DNA sequence: GGCTGCTTCAGTATTTATACTCT
DNA sequence: AGAGTATAAAGATACTGAAGCAGCC
């Protein structure tokens, strides 16, 4: 409604506006009886499909596992690589961002010790193990589980770890509900997936759609990214430090550029009236 | 002026805006329709005449003989009241209907009657309904719930959404009777237009368009338009004007006169269609295959040849058109069509279309109907007849036909209640019209599309229903004509029409119990609409867009008061002033708003007339003269707010409070609040038990009055006059002179009810409020329900209160309460359980109640008395004896397990021809010495006024005062008199006392017929025995609390009172709330009102002071006037000056508690007049004081809020929780130990708790938790044992359920097993 | 309904080759009408079809089994002996099915040997009531 | 009639068995009397129509009502639904030896043990208690025992609150969402009808403290006390197994 | 003839008014 | 337990899925 409240529950709401908080009030009281009712159902199904898994082994035997990597929305971080890897037996030894210069073995339970020395060296990415490529038949090794999450060390042998994983997917259910690059930080500017052209003014296009920009900082942990499509127009080249408040690229989103990546010459065939093409006469410039 | 039952103790009221509509009688619902179910009524109209005259007259297979209806009547209750309470019968009464049966000449339907036989018969025995709005069906009373359902007419709805998923919307139209059967149509994906019967399979719409008896050219010509090609010199020059045209490209050269108007290629502009239009244009050269897609209505016969030369709907071609033109034929007749103006959504049904002639129209639906058996003509017909134009198996009452008859913007009002051709025609007609986007669908919970029923409605449904079945049995004896025996008698039965009355009152889904523990949960059980029962939607099946507010329930449903829970906004409960309209709709009230006055000529609005003025708001200031003294008024038009000018306006509502209901319309600061907690706090002061003591509110909102007097709990006087004889169980009234017709001398006997056991066990006991010797007038109170006080109403005591944590002891929402709570006893209650015994009579001979049962000691015996039942006042435990009984070969009645008390009362009926007892002559006896007494009094009372006639004679003739006081007065008569007139006189004055003495020996006689009779019980039963005991439990950890503003609690601990917070004067407080509750429950109120709740007490201790060490009266006068003037421009205005210097000293004796203070909802009192009466106290005007330890005595830094709160009591007592099992009885199909607590019944394992247990590796424990604690007989019996025998160990074996699962699918053809 | 008169002409048939064993189907189809139709009377077609297909179909091997003697000579009309028929075997059922709901309710009303204490009153004593009210018989 | 107290039930595959025997058997008859192919056709119809009913009612277009409108319960309904043997007697089932009331918090307790009040305790451990006085000889036959235990003599409190010492319960609450809404306690006896609860505990049970109410069950053997002593603590169990941050916050 | 868009259906969240006569 | 019996036309869930089925290029 256009018209807020300009009352509060020090001063007195007067009939209509107590009439309209209540209409949200009720609506929410609704949803709240429907939502446990839909949860409820919810994880019903998720304990039944599980049901079954216990931690039959002690090691699979493998060597394989996620490059477990912190997670970054294209502005802030949304998650430290130190969570995602907080008690998770790695998959391989992780070299120091000085190559050739391992940090910890190759087989080890990573506890809080590992995840800060690991925070300060800047590592980037950690290939773990995990329980989806675990080589079991009828259950899943302990190492490719973890830690128990409820006691700091590894995970017995036995722990029916399928049920307290539904339980545990499923309980927070009912507190569910029912242009350019403005860069803003200062680092290296990376780019991938890359096919481009310097343009007529001075600056490089880039034309094509798997393209996407990592700005990294001065370390060497990716800190942005950025989608940039067919043909957008980055104000610098890579390798090349940013600031703040600055843009790097931007393109015509109300169209579809379809620059051609060589030097020729272009004509009016195959463009006929009647049966191909329509005489045209811009209703706005007039070209 | 005040009534004299409130100068006792007037309220202080805020509130500045003067009220011009008094709330109305709070319970006109149930009594005005149960008004218009029993009323003698010309015009048909509503009443039993309409059933009756919609069912007879009657008459036979043609035999000339009929059975028409005459009248109706009902004799009356062969019971009061309290005995039907009591004996456990319906109060009811009996339907005497004359009725007469007449016989014509023998073929002859002119000729006359062969003969003529009237009657009146007894048919069905109705229930009635008391001064209450109440049924009592077995003893108990009952109540049915209005209903709220959609009205009977036709409905245009839309289908938005996720129809198809290709995004088109459809459109479609319900049409419902009142009773008979729905007919539906709808739409298509491709644009189609389809019927269905009863929900059933789908069909063409030509289908019932056809078996109206009508033609593909009658179709064509009602729906489409007509365009005409003409022979000419060339190419069929069509006639035509232009508005067809506007903005349609031009298929080839729009050119005439000589002159182009339109190249082809370009569009016909709008502008060049007011050109064409100024030039009218007619006649226009058309190529000949601009109409190749023309598709042609009516068809064309040949002159020479006379064939089918074109049909009906036919697609045009070239070789036709050559043939057409070819015979003659100047005219063709093709349909106008486009896409966006008048789509062609017809011509495609009637191209797929199966059926051409009504016959085979006719099949279809029988088919689509009736399936297994193949058409037959007259079967068919007679079906689609009479399955929409019978008057009988389809009806509109007469609001479907308003409804009806609006809906299609037609005027008049009154029709049929049987369909009609053009009707249906209209239906499909707006519904294209709609499909072309003129016009727009309605949406359904809309309160102009909803309608409420009553108790009257659904009463008199049944009895049609009734008169039915026992009209199609009538019919069928006057086939058997055995005349001059055959009275109006035999021929007419009364049992199935009680049974279905019967069936209904005392069985439904909207008849229950009274919700009777509160004299406001009763008041809010009979203004509850429920949208659920016959006819209405499902708690798993209705929307979430019904259960929501809609912007026009603003004065017609409150959106505060809902059950919380499965079923939200299905039972919301009505409004304040919400009346109801001649049809069912809700209404409200407004007030004209003229040019620049606001009078106070006001109007009821639906919900329909409203939504086209604009009406202003309550709270909207004005000048003592009407002119608003704004002049941009906040208004709401239509389901929009915004503001409007000072000469827009039209209506403006009445008083604030006409937006909440009554169960919410107590609840003071509500507007200080949020709207979750006031909704719980309404739905926990629906439940507040009725304690030991009342006390009066506090702090209230000024409709305490109304919530007593309008219900029932009180004793109200019935005509004024003066007190004379007040006692703890009964009041007696001289009535006054004027108020006293000239027969019935009169004195009004309220026989006030004590403790009887009410529908929750909870005792109710009227007290008389008066004292010998004093005024009444009409209407005032005299005693006082449970829960009320001096007239208002008061559900629990109100404490002084402490908000602070306190050592964690109220940590979450626990409570603290200190014992001056727990030793004052003013938490107490009273509980009821009644229980009863019966005699029946099986084989082998009866069971008799002698005080003689076997095989038991003595001891148990030594409370039973010679008849075998336990002594008045006795106190009994769990497991005792109360009355004896023996089976013919023990029965005797015991003390259900767990329950305590002290037996108050015992009844005992007889089936009258019985042996009787020793203890049931007694009752009957102690019942007549009581019965005698009111009579006693009315005569001795009414005697005196011929002794003064006596008197007034014998003055004149020698009159000797000295001797007509030594003979008792009786001898009045005997002294000297000489014989004149006067000594004719004195006889006919003996002989008018003489006979006043037969009159009132008739009446006790026929009391004493009513009593000594035995009475009609189940055939059966010899007597029946019925025991009332009664508790008194007070108040422990575990009980539940609340205030008024949804801040409920758990009682944690119990304190003892030298560790409470005391303030710097001695006094501890009571309670020990946290204040943690509030920022985030935005509960302000609860709060402010503990403010106000100090101050009203600090007004109290300034009298107790005041008058407790004596003060002449003047100085008590002047300050109680201070008291009372102290605000704003308020509307109270009370003086004392007027009093009369003695009941003054009253009004102070009951203020010295507390001065109660006024509060409407919306009209409330603001923070400066708050602090304004804290001033007039002397209390610091921040509401806070400093308190100290109790444990330490050092000082609480931070001063803390104390004062006044109403705290409840709501009646989950923990003793009806607490709960636990050893071993008790297992069931027989499946050995798991039974369910609940009224059985001795374990407690529920569910899945949830097994996967939790099972998350765990707790491998042993779930093992013993399915197969020893639960079913493994074995095992657990072995269990049992090594329990005993201190082994701590289980063999588990294997369950039971599990076995009874395999032999119950090995009972279907499934070999299912174990292997090894 | 059905015709009235060819009926008479099938069942002399049928009673002209007993006089030599089966019925014509007609018949039996005209049967099955007539009872399936007495079936929707008023003082029927009241309370329930799990009653109702029983009542039928006993009726139905009534009439049946009585057809064996129906007089050709006199009383030329067969529907009201059918209706006569299927008549009697129906109150017959509902006399038949009554009382053993009436068992049902006398094995009830008899067993006030259980775990323990309060019993009921109505729940109990409207049992009783109605296991007398066709007692009456 | 199934006779579980109270109200009577009709345990209604009676009737349907009934009806099938009862056609059966006509139809039989009717092959001792030669009727027209067509009634026997019909009866057959019947049958199969009856036996379907039976077996699994409402598959068939219609399903049939006794009374109420209330479709009868057919075989196979015994087992789909809510109300099978599967999802009502064979998962979970009510048990013996438990209890019921409404909590409250004594904010006194330490966080391994709870308030149990003297009634309900008394009720469960009652065979314990038959077992040690009849142990001590303070009885002969069980029913001395229990007589004993019935006037609430002196002597039954000393060895109650002896067989508690070590006896842990478990306590749970109504939608037992997570692992952490069953968890075991070593009880103290509480003059009251409340159980007192821990104040940091009432995070894991989500438990306000405006009237909810809480289950109270008792192991037996020793292998279900070593369990709930060694495992469902309240005092092994605070990381919530989601993820390991601590569940003991102070509210 | 295979391929394809509607279409229909299956799955999930107490308490019932009336022979007759033998035999 | 059985058996002869003769007017009568007597209804507002909502969402998801998978096989079936008419039709087309
Ligand atoms: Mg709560
Ligand atoms: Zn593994």
């Amino acid at each position: 409604i256009e018209t807020p409240i300009t009352a509060n529950f020090r001063e007195g709401l007067n009939v209509l506006q107590y009439f309209i908080s209540t209409h949200g009030a009720r609506k929410g009281l609704a949803d709240t009886a429907l939502k446990t009712a839909n949860s409820g159902y919810l994880t019903r199904r998720l304990v039944d499909v599980a049901q079954d898994l216990v931690v039959t082994e002690d090691d699979c035997g493998t060597h394989e596992g996620i490059m477990m990597t912190p997670v970054i929305e294209g502005g802030d971080v949304k998650e430290p690589l130190r969570d995602r890897v907080l008690g998770r037996v790695t998959a391989e030894d992780v070299l120091k961002p000085g190559t050739a210069d391992i940090l910890v073995p190759r087989n080890t339970l990573l506890h809080e010790q590992w995840c800060d020395l690991l925070e300060e060296n800047s590592v980037d990415a950690v290939k773990v193990r995990s329980v989806v490529s675990c080589d079991t038949d009828f259950g899943v090794c302990a190492h490719c589980y973890g830690r128990d999450l409820a006691r700091g060390h590894i995970i017995n042998k036995g722990e029916a770890i399928g049920v307290i994983a539904a339980q545990s997917i499923g309980e927070p259910g009912t507190q569910l509900t029912m242009s350019s690059i403005q860069v803003k930080n200062k680092g290296s500017i990376k780019l991938s997936n890359v096919k481009s052209v310097v343009n007529s003014s001075g600056k490089l296009v880039i034309t094509s759609r798997n393209t996407e920009l990592k700005l990294i900082d001065e370390f060497g942990r990716t800190k942005e990214s950025y989608k940039v499509p067919y043909g957008a127009v980055l104000a610098k080249g890579d390798g090349e430090q940013v600031a703040g408040g600055e843009t790097v690229a931007n393109w015509d989103p109300h169209t579809m550029p379809v620059i051609t990546e060589v030097s020729g010459f272009v004509r009016f065939t195959d463009m006929i009236d009647g049966q191909t093409i329509t005489r045209q006469t811009d209703e706005l410039t007039g070209l | 002026v005040y009534s004299y039952t409130e100068k006792k103790r007037i309220r202080k009221d805020f509130g500045k805006r003067p009220q011009v509509l008094d709330v109305p009688y709070l319970l006109s619902i149930q009594l005005d329709s149960f008004q218009k179910f029993i009323e003698q009524d010309p015009e048909g109209q509503y009443g039993l005449e309409a059933a009756f005259r919609s069912v007879f007259p009657i008459q036979s297979y043609s035999g000339n003989s009929e059975l028409q209806y005459v009248s109706y009547r009902l004799g009356e209750p062969v019971f009061d009241v309290q005995e039907c309470q009591i004996r456990g019968v319906t109060y009811s009464a009996p339907l005497r209907v004359k009725l007469r049966l007449v016989i014509y000449e023998r073929e002859a339907p002119e000729g006359t009657v062969k003969d003529i036989k009237e009657q009146e018969v007894y048919m069905g025995e109705i229930p009635l309904m008391t001064d209450n709005g109440t049924f009592v069906i077995n003893g108990t009373e009952r109540v049915i719930v209005s209903q709220l359902h959609r009205s009977p007419g036709v409905f245009f709805d839309s289908d938005k959404g996720k129809t198809h998923s290709s995004g088109k919307v459809l459109y479609n139209a319900r049409i419902i009777p009142y009773r008979g059967s729905w007919l539906d149509f709808e739409f298509d994906p491709k644009d189609n237009l389809f019927v269905r019967i009863d929900r059933r399979r789908k069909l063409p719409a030509t289908i019932i368009l056809r078996a109206l008896n009508y033609t593909t050219e009658q179709i064509l010509d009602l729906f489409f338009e007509k365009v005409i090609f003409e022979i000419r010199d060339n190419k069929l020059q069509m006639e035509l004007v232009p508005e067809r045209l506007r903005g349609e490209t031009a298929s080839f050269d729009i050119e005439a006169n000589g002159k182009v108007y339109v190249e082809k290629g370009r569009r016909i502009t709008a502008r060049h269609i007011r050109q064409l239009e100024k030039d009218d244009v007619k006649l226009i050269e058309v190529p000949v295959e601009y109409i190749a897609g023309k598709v042609v209505a009516k068809d064309y016969i040949d002159e020479s040849t006379g064939e089918l030369i074109c049909a009906a709907n036919m697609e045009l071609s070239l070789d036709l058109l050559a043939k057409l033109s070819q015979s003659g034929h100047k005219r063709i007749e093709t349909l106008f069509t486009n896409d966006l103006d008048h789509g062609p959504y017809i011509s495609e049904t009637l191209r797929v279309d199966p059926t051409n002639d009504r016959l085979s129209a006719l099949v279809e639906i029988y088919r689509m109907m009736r399936p297994g058996e193949p058409p037959t003509r007259e079967a068919a017909e007679s079906l689609f007849e009479n399955l929409f134009f019978s008057e009988d198996r389809y009806d509109l009452s007469a609001v479907g036909r308003m409804k009806f008859n609006r809906s299609l913007l037609r005027e008049e009002i009154e029709g049929s209640g049987i369909l009609s051709k053009d009707d249906i025609i209209d239906v499909m007609k707006k519904l294209i019209d709609i499909r072309n986007g003129k016009g727009e669908v309605d949406d359904i919970d809309h309160l102009g599309n909803r309608r409420i029923r009553s108790v009257g409605e659904m009463a008199e449904n049944q009895f049609r229903v009734g008169l039915v079945r026992v009209e199609r049995a009538v019919k069928e004896r006057l086939s058997l004509g055995d005349l001059d025996t055959l009275m109006p008698q035999d021929m007419i039965n009364a049992k199935p029409i009680s049974a279905a009355v019967k069936e209904f009152f005392g069985s439904s889904q909207l008849s229950q119990f009274m919700d009777q523990n509160n004299p406001l949960s009763e008041i809010t059980h009979k203004r509850r609409i429920s949208a659920l029962g016959p006819g209405g939607l499902t708690r798993e099946r209705a929307g979430f867009e019904v259960r929501d507010v809609h912007p026009t329930h603003y004065g017609r449903v409150c959106p505060i008061e809902t059950p919380e829970g499965p079923n939200i906004g299905l039972i919301n409960s009505l409004s304040v002033y919400a009346q109801t309209n001649e049809y069912g709709f809700l209404e409200t009230p407004y007030r004209k708003v003229t040019d620049g006055v606001v009078t106070d000529e006001i109007h009821y609005l639906s919900a329909i007339e409203e939504g086209n003025y604009v009406i202003a708001q309550a709270n909207s200031n004005l000048d003592e003269e009407g002119h608003f003294v704004e002049d941009l008024v906040t208004c709401r038009s239509k389901g929009e707010s915004s503001l409007f000018s000072r000469d827009q306006v039209d209506y403006m509502d009445v008083s604030t409070q006409q937006v909440v209901s009554v169960g919410a319309s107590l609840i003071p600061f509500l507007e200080h609040d949020d709207a979750n907690r006031a909704l719980m706090g309404a739905n926990m002061q629906r439940q507040a038990v009725p304690t030991l003591r009342a006390d009066k509110p506090l702090v209230g909102t000024g409709m305490e009055r109304a919530v007593a007097v309008d219900s029932g709990v009180t004793a109200v006087a019935k005509r004024g006059g003066v007190v004379q004889y007040v006692d703890a169980s009964r009041i007696v009234i001289k009535v006054n002179e004027d108020e006293m017709y000239p027969g019935e001398a009169g004195i009004d006997i309220y026989n006030l009810t004590k403790y009887t056991r009410s529908n929750q066990n909870t005792c109710i006991n009227q007290m008389p409020c008066v004292s010998l010797g004093e005024p009444v007038e009409r209407g005032d109170v005299l005693a006082d329900g449970p829960s009320t006080d001096l007239g208002e109403l008061a559900l629990g005591q109100n404490m002084r209160v402490a908000f602070m944590p306190w050592n964690g002891y109220n940590f979450e929402d626990s409570i603290l309460v200190s014992e001056r709570v727990v030793q004052e006893d003013r938490f107490t209650t009273i509980h009821i359980q009644e229980l009863a015994c019966v005699s029946r009579d099986t084989k082998l001979g009866p069971e008799e109640i002698t005080a003689d049962i076997p095989n038991v000691g003595e001891a148990a015996l030594s409370k039973l008395d010679e008849s075998g039942i336990v002594y008045i006042g006795a106190e009994v435990t769990g497991g005792d004896i109360l009355v004896g009984k023996v089976t013919p070969k023990d029965s005797s009645l015991r003390v259900p397990n767990g329950v305590s008390g002290t037996v108050i009362d015992v009844q005992v009926f007889t089936r009258d021809g019985v042996e009787k007892d020793k203890r049931a002559l007694e009752i009957e006896e102690m019942q007549l010495k009581q019965a005698k007494k009111d009579l006693s009094e009315e005569l001795q009372i009414l005697e005196a006024g011929l002794f003064s006639r006596i008197r007034a004679v014998l003055v004149a003739g020698g009159v000797e005062a000295e001797k007509l006081d030594k003979l008792p007065r009786d001898r009045w008569l005997e002294l000297g008199l000489t014989d004149e007139e006067k000594q004719n006189q004195l006889e006919q004055l003996a002989e008018q006392y003489d006979e006043l003495k037969h009159e009132f020996e008739k009446k006790l006689e026929a009391k004493r017929r009513k009593i000594t009779q035995g009475d009609d019980l189940a055939p059966g039963v010899l007597k029946i025995v019925k025991v009332y005991l009664a508790v008194k439990r007070r108040i422990q950890p575990g009980d539940k609390m609340a205030g008024r503003h949804g801040n409920k609690g758990v009682i944690s601990k119990i304190n003892p009172i030298e560790d409470m917070p005391y303030d710097e004067n001695g006094t501890p407080v009571d309670i020990v709330l946290n204040p943690l509750g509030v920022p985030s429950r935005m509960n302000i109120g609860q709060i402010l009102e503990t403010h106000l709740g100090m101050a009203a007490k600090g007004i109290g201790d300034k009298i107790n002071a005041m008058l407790k060490q004596q003060q002449e009266v003047a100085k008590l006068r002047e300050f109680i006037q201070r008291a009372y003037d102290l605000g704003a421009d308020v509307r109270q205005k009370v003086d004392l000056s007027t009093f009369s210097d003695e009941e003054v000293m009253r009004l102070a004796e009951n203020l010295r508690k507390g001065m109660p203070i006024a509060t409407p909802v919306f009209d409330g009192a603001k923070e400066a007049e708050i602090k304004e009466l804290l001033k007039l106290g002397d209390l610091p005007t921040s509401g806070q004081i400093r308190l100290y330890d109790g444990r330490t005595g050092e000082q609480f830094e931070r001063p803390v809020t104390v004062g006044y709160m109403y705290m409840l009591k709501l009646n989950h007592l923990v003793d009806d929780k607490m709960h636990a099992r050893s071993t008790g009885s297992y069931s027989l199909v499946t050995q798991q130990p039974l369910g609940g607590k009224a059985q001795f019944g374990g407690q529920r394992f569910g899945e949830m708790e097994v996967w939790a247990l099972e998350a765990y590796g707790a491998a042993y424990t779930l093992q013993e938790m399915l197969t020893v604690k639960s079913d493994d007989v074995n095992g657990r019996t072995k269990m049992y044992k090594n329990i005993v025998d201190g082994n701590h160990q289980m063999e588990p074996g294997m369950p039971e359920s599990f076995n009874v699962l395999l032999k119950e699918i090995r009972s279907l053809g499934i070999n299912i097993e174990l292997e090894d | 309904y059905v015709n009235n008169k060819e009926l008479l002409q099938a069942i002399i048939d049928w009673k002209t080759e007993l006089a030599n064993v089966r019925q014509n189907d007609t018949i039996g189809l005209a049967i099955m009408l007539i009872a399936e139709g007495l079936s929707k009377r008023f003082n029927f077609s009241g309370y329930t079809q799990s009653w109702k297909q029983e009542m039928i179909a006993d009726g139905i091997e009534a009439s049946i089994k009585g057809l064996h003697n129906f007089d050709e000579t006199k009383y030329k009309n067969p529907h009201a002996y059918i209706t006569q028929a299927c008549f009697n075997a129906f109150v017959q059922r509902i006399k038949k099915e009554r009382k053993e709901v009436a068992k049902k309710y006398s094995y009830f009303v008899h067993n006030v040997y259980d775990s323990r204490d309060d019993d009921m009153v109505a729940l109990v004593d409207e049992t009783f009531i109605q296991d007398i009210y066709d007692k009456m018989t | 009639v199934p006779l579980d107290g109270g109200r009577f039930a009709t345990s209604d595959l009676n009737d349907l068995y009934r009806r099938v025997i009862n056609r059966n058997n006509r139809l039989k008859r009717l092959l001792d009397l030669a009727a027209p192919d067509i009634i026997v056709r019909n009866e057959k119809r019947m049958l199969q129509e009856a036996v379907d009913a039976l077996l699994d009612n409402g598959r068939r277009g219609r399903a049939i009502t006794g009374s109420n409108k209330r479709p009868l319960k057919s075989l196979a309904d015994m087992i789909k639904g809510k109300q099978g043997r599967f999802r009502q007697n064979l998962l979970g089932k009510r048990v013996d030896y438990s209890g019921r009331s409404v909590i409250t918090v004594g904010p006194y307790l330490r966080l391994h043990q709870c308030g149990l009040p003297k009634k309900m305790a008394l009720e469960l451990f009652k065979p314990f208690i038959y077992g040690k006085l009849e142990l001590r000889g303070l009885a002969t036959t069980i029913k001395a025992a229990k007589k004993m235990v019935e006037r609430e003599e002196a002597v039954v409190w000393d060895i109650l609150d002896e067989v508690i010492r070590e006896h842990p319960v478990l306590l749970n609450r109504a939608p037992t969402l997570h692992r952490l809404g069953i968890q075991a306690f070593e009880p103290v006896l509480i003059e009251g009808k409340a159980i007192q609860l821990h104040p940091l505990v009432c995070a894991a049970y989500n438990a306000d403290f405006d009237g909810d109410q809480m289950a109270v069950h008792v192991p037996l053997t020793l292998e279900a006390q070593l369990e709930a002593r060694a495992l469902m603590m309240s005092t092994n169990n605070i990381l919530s197994p989601a993820n390991g941050e601590p569940i003991i916050v102070p509210s």
